[PDB]
């Protein structure tokens, strides 16, 4: 039973809000995983997307990038946009995403390069799940991307690709387009 | 060589 290596390591957090903490003291790093075996025992062992209260979130990113738009590897990228409808089981969505990340399951390398992380966000007025990317104009790989995680997905309603710059000009609030659709 | 299992390998495991 020799641990399955994964093509990259990866940290799991959560976004827990509390009063006066910046937005990046609000994201705890809960875990650290390079094999199958560690990734499903993560996801055993903390929350499921159906049982996590609103606003607090959960992100799954390559090892070596923080999860925030001010690293380095995400600063110029982008990310693609899941909105969530009441028929859809957020466990099911987050767990493909996930095995669709962590198992490289993209066609090539360069698909694979652009990954930097995975975020779950339930809310009230509509839950979201995203993917980030590195880059914000790679449109090919981009799209391929996108059309990839529909598939594994099984996601019918058109999602968006969102620059970093736009997200970050974005208010809280507002009601959805993006750089590219699909 | 990237390393890559497809969802139902990575389902047998889990
Ligand atoms: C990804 N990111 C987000 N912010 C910042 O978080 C806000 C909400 O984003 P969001 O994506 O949670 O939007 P909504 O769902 O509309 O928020 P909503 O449903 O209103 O809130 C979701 C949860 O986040 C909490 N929250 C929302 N805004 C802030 C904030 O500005 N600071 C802190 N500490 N918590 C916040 C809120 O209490 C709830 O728990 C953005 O506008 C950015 O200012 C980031 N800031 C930096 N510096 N770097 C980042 O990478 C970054």
């Amino acid at each position: 039973e020799f641990p399955h290596p994964l093509q990259d390591s990866w940290s799991y957090y959560l976004f827990q809000f509390r009063k006066a903490l910046d937005w990046d003291e609000c994201l705890e790093k809960v875990a650290t995983f390079s094999t199958i075996e560690d990734f499903w025992s993560v996801l055993t062992h903390t929350v499921r997307p159906r049982e996590i209260t609103y606003g607090k979130d959960l992100y799954m990113f390559k090892s070596d990038i923080m999860p925030k738009w001010e690293d380095p590897k995400n600063e110029n990228g982008g990310r693609w946009l899941i909105n969530v409808t009441a028929r859809q089981d957020v466990d099911f969505l987050w767990d493909e995403l996930l095995m669709l990340l962590i198992g490289s399951d993209w066609d090539t390398d360069e698909e694979d390069r652009q990954i930097c992380g995975a975020v779950f966000q339930p809310r009230s007025r509509g839950s979201k799940l995203s993917v980030w990317l590195t880059s914000d104009n790679e449109e090919e790989t981009i799209l391929s991307i996108g059309r990839r995680i529909k598939e594994r997905l099984e996601l019918e309603d058109t999602i968006y690709f969102q620059p970093v710059s736009d997200q970050r000009s974005q208010t809280r609030g507002s009601d959805c387009t993006g750089k590219y659709e699909i | 060589g990237r390393i890559i299992y497809d969802r139902k390998f990575l389902m047998e495991c889990r």
